[PDB]
């Protein structure tokens, strides 16, 4: 038998130690290697309690990753208050690759298999892991990228879906690609281009599910206020920082290419912690990366003016991102 | 969305307030206590968890959709407006104000019509009077040709009298020329405490 | 110790916008949601939005919408309220609160003083009086109830008395009512002898400064 505890983890991953990518360097000496062959037991007639919103797991991602980008970012400037760090800009490699949490001697890692499990409840079918599936650390804002994707249909999971204040992360059953770049004129305008047809017909799907909770006509709509790194999808793509405009993606009412305008900017706000951050202008040569639109995060409008329900593009706390990911597991002790 | 009540309460310290909230949605419910000139005070939340500070005289229960606050051994402190709160919404509040105790009076009623001056600008008032009655609890209901009002009225209520301790109230029904033209007879019918039977003063349109 | 310390209070007209402030100590600032309350006499407290300091999101009421904006300074640990286009109906006092715990917003265990905003108009408009008359039949046994209607006015107060003063016992004034017009409308009534309706002359003397008015209606019976 066992209880529910709470302990340390280690990460394990694929790192190259002679790849000079940030990534994989810290990998190679904060995390361990890979087992080629991961254990995966599944166990009978056991049922367990789950909530990703109360899990630690969370909580311990999201300082490594703080602690990745702390080591592996290199900005000229680093502003926090008054009188701020100069240091060398040297521009870096960036992108990210999976990591895999895994639990250490005396503990374990269970998984939930419920098809329609929502991040919180009784798992029926239950098997136990000693590491996570690799996840792969992006960092984004409103958009989820890279990331899993939901067997059936669209998933809807919240804290607690009334409260108009909990974060609703959406995760998508089939990915949206979505594709940015700098041509090699201005030379921070970049452009992301999804498809019009296939993007519409996922917010239509969306709709649906937001349904269920909400049986009124859902309405899309651009975000009402905050940083640029909120305001925009923001993220970065090959060591520059992408903001790009997602008011065609966001605008629509529910009962070609899109084209998202982007600028990569030099000054940005930190997401580790408050301050901001400046770093040298943008490598020539052509800009690319292209990524699986993989989940949505939204903000439902409170007050009462049903008719309609208004949502709106949100991020801004990582640790949401870091749930979509972590929410089928659970550590624990055996005593 | 969340409607409270009642309106007002009318005790003395050493008395139970009983203030009530229906909601129809999910969520965890709280009560606030706004005193004069203060900020509004967390009192109740999770529907009958006491915040920090606050007396076991402070209770609060649920019963299906509808929320209790209970206020046993009054004190001063304890007067001023309570709400009720569920996520982003409000009670409209209710009303706990000092009362001085005082022998039961019945209200004598009185209706007036609306004077010929106003007529010639489009618009009715019709009003009721209770006059000098005790305690403050009194209902009033409007009928037009026997027909229950709604909406269209407004009351109005003065403090308790400094001498005779009873409080008197205004009812006032406004229509337009065109539906006071429509309809015969006018009435507001009055219960309360001192009352053996609800009160009716009527009156026929035109016809004093 | 969990204190948040607003501006002071504002006199304001309308067209005009307003900034408030609100600063936040003893806590992690960027770590909780804050949000801005304000209540008005009378009036169901309103809820106009939350502002998480984090990045800088928020959540409008949708009723707000398009009129408020919340903005913080990560630096000084301060939240500030926009609210432009004030009407009359912006007259509130307008709080921050906190949520007792980081986890859950809404159990407000954490005001300011409340900032005061006043929105006064330039408008105004005398009432119109009219009389409350004894009919029925001689009103009762021996006690007969007369008043006047002091309607559609505008901005408060206005001023009752009775035969100038003469008539005090007996006279209630009862509390002005704001209507849907936006106007104010007040009763005022005396109970009398009923023998003395067809002697005595009752006189009603309504005084609105804002217009400089001046109304003495006599409210006499109904002798058909
Ligand atoms: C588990 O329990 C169920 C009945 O609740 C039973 O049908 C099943 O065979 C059990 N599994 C075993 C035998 O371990
Ligand atoms: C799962 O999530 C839904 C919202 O999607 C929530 O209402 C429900 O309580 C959860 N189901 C449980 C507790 O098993
Ligand atoms: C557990 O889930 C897997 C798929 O995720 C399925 O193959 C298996 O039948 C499930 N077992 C139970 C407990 O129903
Ligand atoms: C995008 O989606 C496909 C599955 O449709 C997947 O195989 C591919 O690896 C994804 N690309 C990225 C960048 O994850
Ligand atoms: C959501 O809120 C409710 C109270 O309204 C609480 O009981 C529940 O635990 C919350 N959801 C979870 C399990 O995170
Ligand atoms: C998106 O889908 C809906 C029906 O699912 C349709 O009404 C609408 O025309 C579509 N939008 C575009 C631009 O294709
Ligand atoms: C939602 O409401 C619409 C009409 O308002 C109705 O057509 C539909 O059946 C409802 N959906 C469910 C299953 O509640
Ligand atoms: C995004 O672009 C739209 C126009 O399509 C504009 O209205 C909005 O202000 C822009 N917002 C940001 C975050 O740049
Ligand atoms: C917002 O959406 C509507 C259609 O849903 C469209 O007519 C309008 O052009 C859009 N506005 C922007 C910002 O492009
Ligand atoms: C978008 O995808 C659909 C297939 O899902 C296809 O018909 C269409 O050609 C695509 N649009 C463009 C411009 O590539
Ligand atoms: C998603 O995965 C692809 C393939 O590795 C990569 O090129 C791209 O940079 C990723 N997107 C982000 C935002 O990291
Ligand atoms: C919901 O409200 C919006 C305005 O915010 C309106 O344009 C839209 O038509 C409404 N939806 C429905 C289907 O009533
Ligand atoms: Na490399
Ligand atoms: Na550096
Ligand atoms: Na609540």
């Amino acid at each position: 038998v066992w209880k529910n505890a709470e302990t340390t983890l280690f990460c394990a991953s694929d790192a190259k130690a002679y790849k000079t990518e940030v990534h994989n360097v810290w990998a190679t000496h904060a995390c361990v290697p890979t087992d080629p062959n991961p254990q995966e037991i599944h166990l009978e007639n056991v049922t367990e309690e789950f909530n990703v919103w109360k899990n630690n797991m969370v909580e311990q991602m999201h300082t490594d990753i703080i602690s990745l980008w702390d080591q592996s970012l290199k900005p000229c400037v680093k502003l926090t208050g008054g009188s701020a760090i100069t240091q060398a800009c040297p521009k870096v490699t960036f992108e990210p690759i999976p990591i895999h949490y895994c639990a250490p001697a005396g503990f374990a890692i269970l998984k939930c298999k419920d098809e329609e499990f929502n991040g919180t409840g009784l798992c029926k079918n239950v098997s136990t892991v000693q590491c996570t599936h690799g996840i792969k650390p992006v960092v984004s804002t409103q958009l989820l990228l890279n990331g899993s994707l939901a067997e059936k249909e669209i998933r809807i999971k919240s804290e607690n879906i009334s409260d108009n204040a909990k974060t609703i992360i959406v995760q998508l059953t089939k990915p949206v690609l979505i594709n940015c770049a700098r041509p090699s004129g201005d030379i921070r305008q970049a452009y992301c281009v999804v498809n019009r047809t296939q993007w519409n017909d996922t917010l239509g799907q969306v709709a649906i599910q937001l349904r269920k909770h909400w049986n009124t006509t859902i309405i899309f709509n651009e975000p009402s206020g905050g940083d640029l790194e909120i305001t925009t999808h923001s993220f970065n793509c090959g060591g520059e920082f992408f903001y790009c405009n997602t008011s065609d993606l966001f605008n629509s009412t529910w009962n070609d290419n899109i084209t998202l305008p982007c600028r990569i900017k030099q000054i940005i706000n930190m997401w580790q912690r408050v301050g901001q951050a400046m770093y040298a202008p943008p490598i020539q040569g052509v800009i690319r990366c292209q990524s699986n639109i993989t989940g949505i995060l939204l903000t439902r409008d409170g007050g009462n003016t049903r008719t309609n329900e208004t949502f709106r593009p949100g991020g801004g706390d990582m640790r949401d991102n870091w749930r979509s990911e972590l929410y089928k597991y659970k550590v624990v002790k055996i005593e | 969305v969340l409607t409270q009540s009642p309106g007002t309460l009318s005790l003395s310290p050493g008395e139970t307030a009983i203030i009530s909230c229906r909601t129809s949605q999910y969520g965890s419910l709280a009560w606030y206590q706004q005193r004069p000139g203060q900020a509004p005070r967390l009192v109740i939340y999770s529907g009958s968890t006491r915040a920090a500070g606050i007396p076991d005289r402070f209770s609060g229960s649920r019963w299906g959709p509808d929320y209790t606050l209970t206020i046993s051994n009054l004190e001063s402190g304890d007067f001023g407006v309570y709400y009720c709160q569920q996520y982003e919404f409000f009670g409209q509040g209710t009303k706990v104000q000092v009362d001085i105790k005082r022998t039961v009076a019945a209200p004598s009623v009185f209706i007036f019509p609306p004077s010929d001056e106003q007529l010639k600008s489009g618009t009715a008032s019709v009003v009721c009077l209770l006059n000098n009655f005790y305690p403050r609890e009194a209902k009033v209901q409007w009928k037009v040709d026997n027909a229950l009002q709604s909406g269209n009225s407004q009351e109005s209520v003065t403090e308790q009298d400094s001498k005779d301790s009873t409080y008197s109230l205004s009812s006032t029904l406004t229509l337009s020329k065109a539906d006071y033209e429509k309809h015969k007879v006018y009435a507001c019918e009055v219960t309360h405490q001192g009352l053996r039977s609800p009160v009716t003063k009527s009156f026929n349109r035109g016809e004093c | 110790q969990v204190q948040l310390v607003q501006s002071g209070g504002q006199m304001k007209k309308p067209g005009e916008s307003m900034r408030i402030s609100c600063r936040a100590s003893g806590y992690e600032f960027i770590d909780c949601t804050l949000n801005w309350i304000r209540l008005a006499p009378g009036k169901r407290p309103e809820w106009m939005g939350w502002l998480k300091p984090r990045g800088g999101a928020v959540n409008y009421a949708r009723p707000l919408q398009g009129r408020v904006t919340m903005t913080r300074d990560v630096y000084s640990d301060t939240a500030f309220l926009e609210l432009r286009s004030l009407t009359v109906d912006d007259t509130a006092v307008y709080f921050c609160t906190r949520g007792k715990n980081c986890d859950y917003n809404w159990d407000f265990e954490h005001w300011g003083r409340g900032t005061p905003v006043i929105v006064s108009s330039p408008s105004t408009k005398g009432p119109s009086v009219f009389p409350l008359a004894p009919s029925s039949k001689s009103t009762s046994g021996g006690t007969a109830a007369l008043g006047c209607l002091v309607k559609d006015y505008f901005p408060e107060p206005v001023t009752v008395s009775w035969n100038s003063g003469a008539l005090t016992s007996g006279v209630h004034t009862f509390p002005a009512v704001l209507q849907s017009s936006g106007l104010y409308s007040l009763s005022s009534v005396v109970t009398v002898p009923s023998s003395s309706l067809g002697t005595q002359t009752y006189i009603c003397n309504v005084n609105h400064k804002p217009s400089n008015t001046k109304v003495d209606k006599k409210v006499e019976p109904k002798s058909c």
